[PDB]
C-alpha cells in the first residue's frame, strides 16, 4: 500500500515560487529518501534533488543554482519541493519518487506528477471557432488562446468518436495555447447530421459547445 | 529484535554515513567503521567515515537477534 | 554529469517482433546502478529493469536487460500491444542522477499518403482581428511530412505552427495540423492561401488552396 500523492497543478508568473507537496503513505516515512524529478515537453527527465527524513539531508542538482529547497513535515509524512525565481523553462510535470529494498537506485514508487506552468499569461478559457466543411469531409473546432493546459474535446457529447483527432496543444508566441480537434465524416452527411464539439477547460471552469456547419 | 534505521543511506565517496541501531550489539555486512552508544542507552550510531564505493552493500545489527537488512550506497564523486 | 544517450531515438516494429534499445553513458557506471523505465502517455514512469538485468515487480520476462561499463541495452523479445511506449535509462552511479533522452517504440504499418484539407478562418474569428488558417494532413504514415504555406505565392515563415497526434488507436496512422496565423488586415489584403504538402506516400507534392 506504498503511495506518493502530490499536490495539484499550479500556474505561476515569472519570478514567483511554487511549493509542491509529496505525501508518503504505506511505510515508515524515515526509512527512504524522497527524490524529485521533472519532465518538460522537450527535455525528457531531469533530477532535481532528494531529501532523507531519517536525518534531514538534502542533495540538489547544481543546475538549479540554489533555487530549490526541499523541506519536510514529519507529522504529515510530506516532503516539500520549493522552486523559486520561476522561469518559462521551469514549466514541467514535477514528480517525487522513492526506491525500494534492493532497487539500487531504481525508482519503484512514483507520485502522480504535478503540472507547473510558468508564464506571464493569465488563466482563461478558449475561444472556440469552427473549422467549417466544404466521399469524405473533414470538419473541426479551433480551440484557441487558452491558459494553462489542459483542454479536452469531445464530439456530440461522446457519440462521435470514430475518425476524431484532437491535436496536442501548441504554445503560441502570445504565451497562450491553441489546438484543433477534427473529424472526418461522410460528405453526404453535411446536410444530414448536426456536429458539435464539446470543449472543456477545467482550469477556468469553462465548457463550450460549438455547432460546426458548412 | 533490534531496529536498524534507515532502510537506505546514500552518500558520496569520502562522506560519512551513520545508521542507527535501536535496542552485546554488533554491526555486520551481508577501521572507518565505528559504533557509538548514545546517552540514552537504547540507540547506537553505526558510522562509516570516509566512505568508499566498496562500502556499498547490505548491513544488519545483531544483539542472536538480527535487525532487518539496510542498504548503504556510496556514489562516485 | 554522466550524460546518458539512447539509441535509436525512435523505432517502429510489430506485435511479435524483437527489438533492442541502447543506452550509452559518457562515463563508466557500475552495472548495479543502471536502470530502465517504461513511460506511457499521461502516466508517471514505471521501473522496468533495475541493476542492468533484474526485472522489477510484475514485469514480464519478454523484457531483458544487459550491459556494463558505458554500454547498456534493453530487449523486448516478443512485443505485445502494451509495449509501445517510451523507454528511459537512468544512472545512480554519481550525482547528479541523469536519465537518457528516451526511445519511443512505435507501431510499424504500411505507407499511407495523407488526405489534405484546408480551412479558411471562420467569420466568427475574423470579427476579433485575427485570421487562423488551418491545413490538415489526415491518416498518413509514416510520421515524416513537410507542410509549407504560401499567401499569393509568398512562402510564409515564422507565423505557422504544426501539431501531430500520437499513432491512431485504430489504424496506427498520424494526423498533422498546420495553423497559419495572420492579422485580419493581412488576411484581407491577399487572395490565395495554399498549403503545400510533401510526404513519401505521394509521388508529387500536393497543394490544397482556396481564394478568399
Amino acid at each position: 500500500q506504498v503511495q506518493l500523492v502530490q499536490s495539484g497543478a499550479e500556474v505561476k508568473k515569472p519570478g514567483a515560487s511554487v511549493k509542491v507537496s509529496c505525501k508518503a503513505f504505506g511505510y515508515t516515512f524515515t526509512t527512504y529518501p524522497i527524490e524529485w524529478m521533472r519532465q518538460a515537453p522537450g527535455k525528457g527527465l531531469e533530477w532535481i534533488g532528494n531529501f532523507h527524513p531519517y536525518n534531514d539531508d538534502t542533495k540538489y542538482n547544481e543546475k538549479f543554482q540554489g533555487r530549490v529547497t526541499l523541506t519536510v513535515d514529519k507529522s504529515s509524512t510530506t516532503v516539500y519541493m520549493e522552486l523559486s525565481s520561476l522561469r518559462s523553462e521551469d514549466t514541467a510535470v514535477y514528480y517525487c519518487a522513492r526506491e525500494n529494498y534492493g532497487s539500487h537506485g531504481g525508482f519503484v514508487y512514483w507520485g502522480q506528477g504535478t503540472l507547473v506552468t510558468v508564464s506571464s499569461a493569465s488563466t482563461k478559457g478558449p475561444s472556440v471557432f469552427p473549422l467549417a466543411p466544404s466521399g469524405t469531409a473533414a470538419l473541426g473546432c479551433l480551440v484557441k488562446d487558452y491558459f494553462p493546459e489542459p483542454v479536452t474535446v469531445s464530439w456530440n457529447s461522446g457519440a462521435l468518436t470514430s475518425g476524431v483527432h484532437t491535436f496536442p496543444a501548441v504554445l503560441q508566441s502570445s504565451g497562450l495555447y491553441s489546438l484543433s480537434s477534427v473529424v472526418t465524416v461522410p460528405s453526404s452527411s453535411l446536410g444530414t447530421q448536426t456536429y458539435i464539439c464539446n470543449v472543456n477547460h477545467k482550469p477556468s471552469n469553462t465548457k463550450v459547445d460549438k455547432k460546426v456547419e458548412p | 529484535p533490534p531496529t536498524f534505521s534507515p532502510a537506505l543511506l546514500v552518500v558520496t565517496e569520502g562522506d560519512n554515513a551513520t545508521f542507527t541501531c535501536s535496542f552485546v550489539l554488533n554491526w555486520y555486512r551481508m577501521s572507518r567503521f565505528r559504533v557509538t552508544q548514545l546517552p540514552n542507552g537504547r540507540d547506537f550510531h553505526m558510522s562509516v567515515v570516509r566512505a568508499r564505493r566498496n562500502d556499498s552493500g547490505t548491513y544488519l545489527c545483531g544483539a542472536i537477534k538480527e535487525s532487518l537488512r539496510a542498504e548503504l550506497r556510496v556514489t562516485e564523486r | 554529469e554522466n550524460q546518458l544517450t539512447q539509441s535509436p531515438s525512435s523505432l517502429s516494429a510489430s506485435v511479435g517482433d524483437r527489438v533492442t534499445i541502447t543506452c550509452r553513458a559518457s562515463s563508466s557506471v557500475i552495472s548495479s546502478y543502471l536502470h530502465w523505465y517504461q513511460q506511457k502517455p499521461g502516466k508517471a514512469p514505471k521501473l522496468l529493469i533495475y541493476s542492468t538485468s533484474n526485472l522489477a515487480s510484475g514485469v514480464p520476462s519478454r523484457f531483458s536487460g544487459s550491459g556494463s561499463g558505458t554500454d547498456y541495452t534493453l530487449t523486448i523479445s516478443s512485443l505485445q500491444p502494451e509495449d509501445f511506449a517510451t523507454y528511459y535509462c537512468q544512472q545512480y552511479n554519481s550525482y547528479p542522477l541523469t536519465f537518457g533522452g528516451g526511445t519511443k517504440l512505435e507501431i510499424k504499418r504500411t505507407v499511407a499518403a495523407p488526405s489534405v484539407f484546408i480551412f479558411p478562418p471562420s467569420d466568427e474569428q475574423l470579427k476579433s482581428g485575427t485570421a487562423s488558417v488551418v491545413c490538415l494532413l489526415n491518416n498518413f504514415y509514416p510520421r515524416e511530412a513537410k507542410v509549407q504555406w504560401k499567401v499569393d505565392n509568398a512562402l510564409q515563415s515564422g507565423n505557422s505552427q504544426e501539431s501531430v497526434t500520437e499513432q491512431d488507436s485504430k489504424d496506427s496512422t498520424y494526423s498533422l495540423s498546420s495553423t497559419l496565423t495572420l492579422s485580419k488586415a493581412d488576411y484581407e489584403k491577399h487572395k490565395v492561401y495554399a498549403c503545400e504538402v510533401t510526404h513519401q506516400g505521394l509521388s508529387s507534392p500536393v497543394t490544397k488552396s482556396f481564394n478568399r
